């Protein structure tokens, strides 16, 4: 029981950190498709002037 | 100007259409990576057992 | 005998997911600063226009 405890412990630890990765990995991706949109910006507002 | 703003567009849609194609693509073989490295694993204890 | 296998084997799970999920926050903070820092030259480039 104590093993079975802890177990459950550890798998529910991976349930909820897999919760707060898959946010920061959807995160991550918006955050890299507003980078590519600036450096268009960049791009085209340097290429304008 | 409006020819080379309207061309120029051209080139902003392919570095986000074409962009958009290969990150999918690309986010499917990253799946396809990690999920190898979680079956390699089960050989190992599969054969042991 | 076998049990205690499995508890080691979720416990480093939560190793390896933590180090996965430590890994995204630092890139995490790479993109804010460089979002921010693109923040800062479009500005200085669109005020310089």
């Amino acid at each position: 029981a104590k093993k079975e405890e802890e177990l459950q412990a550890a798998l529910a630890r991976v349930e909820e950190e897999a919760a707060q990765k898959n946010m920061a990995l959807k995160k991550i991706r918006e955050l890299e498709s507003q980078i590519s949109e600036l450096q268009e910006d960049l791009e085209s507002e340097r290429a304008s002037r | 100007e409006e020819e080379a703003k309207t061309h120029e567009a051209q080139i902003q849609e392919m570095r986000q259409k074409h962009s958009q194609a290969v990150e999918e693509l690309a986010e499917q073989l990253e799946q396809t990576k990690r999920v190898k490295a979680n079956l390699e694993k089960a050989k190992q204890t599969l054969e042991n057992e």
